């Protein structure tokens, strides 16, 4: 437990832990535990804060909209009509925490300091290839489990908050979800360009539990595989077979999810409602073009032939594709879907005649609403651009939420880049220097 | 070589609030005229004269009774075309 | 100015008070003949620049219609642009030039600017158009105003600094 | 039939609505009625720019042109009062809809050609006595043409119509007098004529198709320079339905 | 200079009366302010509609006037267009339409009168920076 | 209002404070 | 929250700070044995 | 107010288009460059002169063997980037040299910019652009910014001056 | 216009531009990848290779 010993200092003491199962299953626990604990306490604190008619995204929240969007405590239009499952939400995680937390710190300070002659089963070592696949499958089903409890949520338990339902965003039930790989792996296999968007461009519920459903059989299936399987020839001579290696490996796979949900809450209005979550940065800005529409054609203006200043329509113009869409600098978000503004979307587009005669008060108000939210702020919470004064204190959850993700995200990219490189040189023997006496360079050939 | 809307703050334009130029935002600066009647004056434009906005189809008495306390607010001149197009007068690009 | 003020003390018409300013001295009162105005790659004579001076335009005198004299706010050295503003004796904005036409108020055709040259070759002569008094407005921010040989050089128009400035920087 | 969904990206939105070879037939006019055009598509589908000959006798030639913005070309939901001339002919008073589509085409040597596609208050008119439109009935009017950018447009050196400057304020001991082109801009506003020749109709729903030849003046930019003499050539729609 | 007896002595109504808040109610007629309306009237402004502004100038030409407490207090309650034509509750915060506009719901008739109270002395502290935008930031 | 800060108090104090005990008890650490 | 458990609001406020803390007392426990 | 002072510099004298400034942005970062590429290359070409994975215990002041691998680390950058350093004592003085001189030559663009005496156009563009009014580049984007920041800070940035603009005259892009 | 080589790319066919013109004065032509430009990258891409072989011979 000191650096003449172990050979690792102090700034890097948790490397210690390396080849002792049993204090290492401690500090994972542990930090579970730390996890489960926040989970819970910051959802006790934003409740504490909550004021039931203002909004969400005007509070600083960013759990309670979690909660909101699995069906509990909302009603038609994301209405709060109950905090009570708020509450439970959070005391559960904040109660389970001091059990992760109590275990954590028995296995870990006076827990087995090996679990390897406790028990055959927990037990383990890092180059067994057969056990660590064990282990793989065990959490693969786990995962696998918890991916069919959203499911039986959106199908069996309330359901879930459908931001596209008829007659206005409501909990609605999941009755018929997506089950055709044409196109469950038809987004896995959408490019992640403009008009296209990958996986984020999911924009039906029916798809969102379709989905989970199919991930929640492969990854039991997969579990199931890995733990009555042993690791083939060419995958034993492909991949370092160590501690650290599996380490870097789940590092890039978070860093890539890291940068896969950043996407999602900045674009995605559909699992990040935006009656929760606020308005999406593409959002806001269609939502000033039909915000200003609406005002000048009650003037008696005609936004069908208004000309703009560079000869483009000043309230609509067309997509590269030919697609009617709103003028002026937000042509770039024409790609924007919100239930606010589909009862206007014809075709070819945005219908004229539907603008000139259907656009009813509460596309209005919302449009407004969005307009005057737009995820645009200072970082000590000063709403709208750097130039605006103070008085609104506001910031969209979707930037804080977006822009910690990418921090986190990135950091683990350059972790994976840490821990992958020292794990190769550990595995090949040379992460402590070169031998000076046999330097690799002095045996080669000169360059010229 | 001249620059007509320059030239047209030489005249009663750049004075009063021109029926058949000025932007619709102007009927703000005197009471009752804006949204109402403005829309209905500039949708009607043009005119030969000032008093021409009292002929407005379907106004009503207590309406043509603000207009005329407004004829000395107003003025008429010639239709500049770099005025009205693109819909400016509805919305010229001026705001705060 | 004291000069002028001297010459109506004694008894002299303001076209005879202007007319006695020697043109080297108005020369002076110009900031094309400053050396904080030119360019580090702007290079050559100034006469590359604004021109051969040639001749004194005479003192520009503008009022409104009111018959208020007004005075076209000067060019500080630091700017390479510079808006053109009028302003009465007490230095309240009366008359400008606009950038933005939809909600002009000091403009110089709704306020009917006029400018009366005194001394120099325009002397005794008034314009009332309104483009003719701006483009003297806009030189009026320079200082005096001059007439340019701009063909023997090929200037272009683009202030240069003096011997005094190169001088100090090298 | 078929939804935005169907339609997004494949560049059909630019398209006008077809009818099928069966429509040859008339729709029937009726003097005691009032009708009204519901929706008149225009789809260009050639840009001939008059290039401009040396300047000797030659007879001017109108060249093909490539399209450099992309489907971004048509008129669409065009509405207007479709009037019943006591003499039988018809005549269409263009009100709303998407009237205009700023185009750019580039010519052969690498010049691109700016212009404003547009039917701006058209006012097109047939031939006298009109009992029912045909597979013959034409349609010839004038129609306006707006300046390209509008009076708040602002050139790279700041100057403007109704704002910006009236200056080269980058030149400013310059002699303003050779560049009063480019400092004073200005508002142009022409005439252009198009005809209308239907060769597909439906009597029953009255809906009418076929192709058109529109001449107007290219993007004088603010007066700077010459416009060029543009040619459009393509297809169209219309639905025709009682007032 | 400070928030003096004089400054916070706004107009009550059409007539001439006249009431004098104290800094209390000026205070926290800021906040709700903050809390119900700076979104849309940061400054004094309308991000939805710059037509428009809350100066004192303003509010006086409007049908019915609204240059005084009660006048800001009814639209709060009944807002209408500029002429007073129409009815405007279905678009604007207000206790008419508090089901649509739930920041309504919970301010009381004495709160109404501080938020008035505010849009009243703010441009008698700010000038012209009270609803002139950008340019006087 | 200050009950703010008494939370604090003991709550942060509550870790250091097992250090300390540790280290008068010279405990495992 | 419910008004049954308004006691500990000044408790709740507080709460979310804790994870951070055992980051802190990490550095207390190796300051208490001198960084081995 | 060091922040207003960079800004001050771009609205009035165009500070970025001065080739004195370049070359010591140039000075700096690839100073910084040096800074990062030299730790990194010894930290990764070490000697092994110890057994612990903290190799910072492997060193000794007075000890007279390089810690790190010359060969190794040349033969890296010859293969990665082309060239390499083969001289330690080169090397090190071109870590002197590179920021040094960058900061002598943005000293000597402060000292123009005291007259005014700036790298504010390109007289051969203004020409262009004064007569063809299509003529866009970059260039005359930054100028546009520069009248901009000028025209909206002054009144308020020199206050000796009294300047006041009146809302139509300042210069201001469409809507905004 | 003191064309030196381009009347010798003429004399062998290469007639068009990419741009679009030809010297005959016909426009709206195709001459595909063989236009002046077409020949031009031709001689520049050869010289490259040529530079290379040199250095290996
Ligand atoms: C300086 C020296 C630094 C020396 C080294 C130390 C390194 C760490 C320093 C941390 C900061 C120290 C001071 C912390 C004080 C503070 O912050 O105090 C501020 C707040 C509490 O203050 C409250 O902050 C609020 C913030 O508004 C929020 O709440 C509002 C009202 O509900 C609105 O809803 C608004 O939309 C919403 O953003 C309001 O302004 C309240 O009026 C105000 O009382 O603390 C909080 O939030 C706590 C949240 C902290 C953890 C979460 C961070 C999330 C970061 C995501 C983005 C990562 C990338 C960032 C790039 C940069
Ligand atoms: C290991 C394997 C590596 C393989 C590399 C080679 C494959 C290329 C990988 C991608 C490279 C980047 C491409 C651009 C990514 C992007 O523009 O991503 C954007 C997309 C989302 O796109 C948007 O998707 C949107 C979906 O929303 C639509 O649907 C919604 C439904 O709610 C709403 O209705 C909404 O209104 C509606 O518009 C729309 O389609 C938009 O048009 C569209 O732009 O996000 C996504 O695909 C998420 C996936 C990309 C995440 C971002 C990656 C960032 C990487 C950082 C690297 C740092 C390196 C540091 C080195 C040191
Ligand atoms: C997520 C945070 C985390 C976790 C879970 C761990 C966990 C662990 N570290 Mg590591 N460590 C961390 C962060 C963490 N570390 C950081 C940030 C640093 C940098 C300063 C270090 C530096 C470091 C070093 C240098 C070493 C460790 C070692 C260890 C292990 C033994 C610790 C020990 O014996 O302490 C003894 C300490 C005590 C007995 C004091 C009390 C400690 C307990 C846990 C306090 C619990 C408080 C909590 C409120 C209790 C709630 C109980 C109940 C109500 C739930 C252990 C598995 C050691 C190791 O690898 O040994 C083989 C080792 O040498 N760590
Ligand atoms: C990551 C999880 C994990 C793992 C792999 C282990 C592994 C081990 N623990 Mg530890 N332990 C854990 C968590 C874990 N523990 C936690 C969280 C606590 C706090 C409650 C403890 C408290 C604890 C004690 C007090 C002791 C051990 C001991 C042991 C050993 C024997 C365990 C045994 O016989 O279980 C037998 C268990 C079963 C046959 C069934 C267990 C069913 C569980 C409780 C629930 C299953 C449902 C589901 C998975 C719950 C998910 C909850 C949540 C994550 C969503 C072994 C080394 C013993 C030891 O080392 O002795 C020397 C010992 O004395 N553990
Ligand atoms: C947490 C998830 C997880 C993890 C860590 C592993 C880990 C492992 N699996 Mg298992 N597996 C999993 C889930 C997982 N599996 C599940 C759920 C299933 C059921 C479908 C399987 C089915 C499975 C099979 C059938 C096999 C493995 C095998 C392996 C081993 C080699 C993997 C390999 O070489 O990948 C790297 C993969 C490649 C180098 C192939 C090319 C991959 C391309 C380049 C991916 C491109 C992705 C693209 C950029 C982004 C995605 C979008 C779209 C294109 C899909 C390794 C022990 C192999 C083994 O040895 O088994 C004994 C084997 O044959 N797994
Ligand atoms: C103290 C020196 C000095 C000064 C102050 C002047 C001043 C003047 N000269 Mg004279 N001149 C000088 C020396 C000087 N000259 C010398 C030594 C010669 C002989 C070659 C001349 C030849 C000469 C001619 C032929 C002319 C002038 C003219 C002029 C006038 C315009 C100058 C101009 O535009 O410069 C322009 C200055 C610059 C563009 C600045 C150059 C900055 C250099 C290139 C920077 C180099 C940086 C370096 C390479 C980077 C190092 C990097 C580091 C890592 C090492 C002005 C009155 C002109 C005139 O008006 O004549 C009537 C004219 O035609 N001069
Ligand atoms: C890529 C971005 C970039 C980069 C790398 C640089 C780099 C540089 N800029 Mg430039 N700049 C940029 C963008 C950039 N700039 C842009 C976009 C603009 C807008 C136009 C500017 C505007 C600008 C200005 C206005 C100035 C620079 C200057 C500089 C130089 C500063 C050198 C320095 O460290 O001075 C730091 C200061 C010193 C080294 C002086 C000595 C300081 C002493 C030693 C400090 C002692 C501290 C004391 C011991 C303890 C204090 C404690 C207390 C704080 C608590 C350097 C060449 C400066 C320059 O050219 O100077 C000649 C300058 O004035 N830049
Ligand atoms: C011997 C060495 C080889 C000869 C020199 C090779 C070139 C070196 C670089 C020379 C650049 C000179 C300017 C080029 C543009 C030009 O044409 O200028 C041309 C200019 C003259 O300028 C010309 O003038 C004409 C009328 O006489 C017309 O107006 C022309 O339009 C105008 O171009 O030549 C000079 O000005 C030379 C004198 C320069 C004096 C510089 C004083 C400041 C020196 C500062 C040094 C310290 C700072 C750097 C420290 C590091
Ligand atoms: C670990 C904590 C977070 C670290 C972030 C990244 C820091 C290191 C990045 C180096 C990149 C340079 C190129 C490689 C450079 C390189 O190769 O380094 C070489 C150097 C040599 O260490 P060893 O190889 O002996 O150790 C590697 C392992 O075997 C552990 O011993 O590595 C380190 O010292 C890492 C120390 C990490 C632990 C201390 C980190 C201190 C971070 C301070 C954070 C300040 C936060 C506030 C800021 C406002
Ligand atoms: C290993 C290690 C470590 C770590 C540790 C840890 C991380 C631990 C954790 C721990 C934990 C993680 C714990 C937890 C706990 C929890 C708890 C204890 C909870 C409680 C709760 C409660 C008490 C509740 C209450 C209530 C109710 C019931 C209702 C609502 C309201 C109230 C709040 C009142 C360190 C680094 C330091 C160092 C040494 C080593």
């Amino acid at each position: 437990r000191d650096q003449e010993s172990s050979g690792f200092a102090w700034w890097a003491g948790n490397a210690r832990l390396i080849n002792l199962s049993g204090k290492l299953l401690g500090a994972h626990v542990a930090h579970a535990g730390l996890i489960v604990f926040w989970a819970g306490a910051m959802t006790l604190f934003e409740l504490a804060h909550f004021i039931p008619e203002k909004p969400m995204y005007e509070q600083g929240l960013i759990l309670i909209p979690h909660i909101a969007t699995l069906g509990w405590g909302v009603g038609p239009g994301g209405e709060v009509v109950d905090t009570f499952p708020f509450f439970v939400v959070g005391v559960v995680h904040l109660i389970s925490s001091a059990v992760l937390g109590f275990g954590g710190v028995y296995h870990a300070i006076r827990g087995p300091e090996t679990l390897e002659e406790y028990s055959s089963f927990f037990g383990y070592d890092w180059k067994d290839k057969n056990k660590m696949t064990t282990i793989l499958g065990f959490h693969l089903i786990v995962l696998g489990i918890g991916a069919l409890l959203l499911v039986a949520k959106a199908m069996f338990f309330g359901g879930l908050y459908d931001t596209w339902a008829p007659g206005g965003g409501d909990v609605r039930v999941i009755t018929n979800p997506t089950l055709d790989p044409r196109v469950i792996f038809g987004y896995l296999l959408k490019s992640p360009f403009g008009g296209e968007g990958w996986i984020v461009s999911v924009n039906n519920l029916e798809d969102v539990v379709g989905g989970h459903i199919w991930i929640g059989l492969i990854c039991i299936a997969g579990g199931i595989w890995h733990i009555l399987t042993t690791p083939f020839g060419w995958a034993r001579r492909a991949f370092i077979w160590s501690g650290e290696a599996y380490l870097s490996y789940s590092l890039g796979a978070l860093s890539m999810m890291g940068f896969i949900a950043t996407c999602f809450v900045w674009f995605n209005n559909t699992v990040y409602p935006s009656e929760f979550y606020g308005p999406t940065g593409p959002e806001a800005s269609q939502a000033q073009a039909m915000t200003f529409l609406i005002r000048d054609q009650k003037l008696g203006a005609n936004v069908g032939s208004a000309q703009g200043p560079t000869g483009l329509g000043k309230y609509l113009m067309r997509s590269p594709t030919g697609e009617i869409i709103f003028g002026g600098e937000t042509m770039r978000f024409w790609d924007f879907r919100g239930p606010w503004l589909e009862p206007l979307r014809g075709p070819n587009g945005l219908d004229l005649n539907k603008i000139k005669n259907d656009i009813q008060p509460w596309q209005e108000r919302r449009a407004a609403e969005y307009m005057t939210h737009a995820p645009l702020g200072s970082l000590n919470s000063v709403g709208g651009v750097a130039t605006e004064i103070n008085s609104v204190n506001f910031v969209s959850p979707r930037s804080w939420l977006a822009t910690s993700h990418f921090v986190l995200a990135f950091f683990f990219l350059v972790g994976h880049l840490w821990h992958a490189g020292r794990a190769r040189a550990a595995a090949a023997g040379f992460e402590k220097g070169i031998d000076r006496e046999s330097e690799p360079v002095l045996s080669m050939p000169s360059l010229d | 070589l001249v620059n007509v809307v320059d030239e047209k703050l030489g005249t009663a334009y750049g004075e009063k609030i021109d029926l058949n130029n000025t932007n619709i935002a102007a009927f703000i600066q005197y009471r009752g005229l804006y949204p109402t009647l403005a829309k209905l004056i500039v949708k009607n434009a043009p005119y030969e004269s000032v008093e021409d906005v009292l002929n407005i189809p379907g106004l009503t008495e207590r309406q043509k009774q603000i207009l005329r306390e407004n004829l000395e607010h107003f003025t008429v001149t010639e239709v500049e075309t770099a005025l009205v197009e693109g819909g400016d007068r509805y919305n010229n690009g001026l705001y705060k | 100015n004291r000069r002028v003020q001297a010459s109506l003390a004694s008894g002299a018409t303001l076209e005879e008070a202007w007319s006695a300013i020697p043109e080297k001295l108005a020369f002076y009162d110009y900031i094309g003949n400053n050396p904080a105005k030119g360019g580090l790659f702007r290079t050559g004579p100034m006469n590359k620049g604004d021109g051969i001076a040639q001749a004194w335009k005479g003192h520009a005198v503008f009022r409104n219609k009111e018959g208020e004299e007004l005075f076209v706010r000067r060019m500080p050295a630091f700017f390479e642009s510079f808006p053109v503003i009028l302003t009465d004796k007490n230095g309240v904005v009366k008359a400008d030039i606009p950038f933005r036409r939809a909600e002009s108020k000091y403009s110089f055709e709704q306020q009917g600017v006029t400018v009366s040259f005194y001394g120099g070759e325009l002397n005794g002569q008034t314009f009332t158009d309104p483009p003719t008094v701006k483009s003297y407005a806009r030189k009026a921010i320079f200082g005096e105003i001059f007439e340019f040989d701009t063909e023997t050089l090929n200037s272009d128009g683009i202030f240069r600094t003096s011997p005094r400035g190169w001088f100090t920087f090298a | 039939t078929l939804t935005y969904d169907d339609i997004v990206g494949t560049g059909l939105a630019n398209k006008c609505p077809t009818l099928d070879d069966t429509a040859r037939g008339a729709y029937p006019i009726d003097s005691s009625q009032t009708y009204r055009i519901a929706r008149l598509c225009l789809q260009p589908t050639t840009f001939l720019v008059k290039e401009e000959p040396k300047n000797k006798r030659q007879e001017a030639e109108f060249v093909p042109t490539k399209l450099v913005t992309r489907e971004t070309t048509s008129l669409d939901q065009i509405q207007g009062e479709l009037k019943v001339n006591s003499d039988g002919s018809l005549t269409f008073v263009e009100e709303d809809g998407i009237d205009f589509q700023p185009v750019t085409v580039q010519m052969a040597g690498g010049e691109r050609i700016p212009l404003l596609f547009t039917v701006k208050n058209l006012v097109a008119s047939t031939q006298p006595n009109v009992t029912s439109i045909t597979t013959s009935t034409d349609f010839k009017g004038e129609f306006n043409v707006p300046s390209y950018r509008t009076a708040n447009f602002l050139d790279p050196k700041g100057r403007g119509l109704a704002s910006g400057y009236d200056s080269a304020i980058a030149l400013p001991q310059a002699k303003e007098e050779e560049l009063a082109r480019a400092n004073v801009k200005r508002f142009s506003l022409t005439k252009g004529q198009i005809s209308l020749n239907v060769a597909k109709v439906d009597g029953r729903t009255g809906e009418i198709a076929g192709t058109f030849e529109s001449e107007q003046l290219s993007d004088d930019d603010m007066g700077a320079h010459e416009p060029h003499e543009v040619k459009i050539q393509g297809v169209f729609y219309a639905s025709i339905e009682p007032a | 200079a400070e928030l003096t007896p004089e400054v916070l002595t706004v107009p009550l109504n059409s007539e001439g009366k006249t009431i004098t808040l104290t800094e209390k109610q000026y205070l926290e007629g800021k906040r709700l302010f903050q809390y119900a309306c700076a979104s849309c009237h940061v400054g004094g402004i309308t991000k939805t509609n710059p037509s428009l502004d809350l100066r004192t100038e303003t509010l006086a030409l409007a049908t019915p006037p609204r240059d005084n407490i009660e006048g800001l207090v009814d639209y709060m309650k009944n807002p209408t267009t500029y002429d007073g034509e129409q009815e405007i509750a279905e678009v604007h915060p207000s206790l008419r339409s508090a089901d649509i506009f739930p920041k309504m719901r919970n301010l009381t008739e004495k709160d109404l009168v501080a938020i008035a109270g505010h849009i009243l002395v703010e441009p008698k502290i700010l000038g012209d920076k009270w609803g002139g935008g950008k340019v006087y930031y | 209002v200050i009950a703010q800060l008494t939370m604090i108090a003991m709550i942060g104090i509550a870790g250091p404070m097992i250090i300390f005990l540790l280290a008068v008890r010279r405990g495992n650490l | 929250l419910p008004e049954a458990y308004a006691i500990f609001d000044p408790l709740v406020d507080v709460l979310p700070v804790i994870p951070v803390l055992f980051l802190a007392l990490a550095f207390v426990w190796q300051a208490a044995v001198g960084f081995r | 107010a060091i922040f207003r002072f960079l800004l001050f510099f771009q609205g009035f004298h165009n500070w970025t288009l001065n080739p004195f400034h370049m070359m010591g942005v140039a000075g700096v970062l690839g100073g910084a460059l040096l800074c990062a590429i030299h730790g990194a290359t010894v930290e990764n070409t070490l000697f092994q002169d110890g057994e612990g994975a903290s190799t910072f215990r492997a060193f000794n002041p007075t000890q007279a063997e390089e810690t790190y691998s010359m060969v190794t680390a040349n033969r890296f950058w010859s293969q990665i980037f082309g060239i390499a350093f083969s001289n330690k004592r080169w090397l090190h003085f071109f870590m002197l040299f590179v920021p040094v001189t960058g900061l002598w030559m943005s000293a000597i663009g402060v000292v123009g910019l005291a007259l005014n005496l700036r790298s504010y156009d390109f007289i051969s563009q203004e020409i262009r652009a004064a007569e063809d009014p299509e003529f866009e580049t970059f260039y005359t984007k930054n100028l546009l910014l520069n009248e901009g920041i000028r025209a909206w800070m002054a009144p308020q940035d020199q206050p000796h001056e009294n300047f006041v603009f009146p809302e139509e005259v300042l210069p201001r892009g469409n809507a905004l | 216009q003191g064309m030196f080589v381009l009347p010798f790319m003429a004399r062998l066919g290469v007639t068009g531009s990419w741009s679009g013109w030809s010297i005959t004065g016909e426009t709206g032509i195709d001459p595909g990848f063989w236009s002046f430009e077409g020949v031009a990258l031709a001689h520049i891409v050869l010289s490259g290779l040529l530079f290379l072989a040199a250095c290996w011979h």
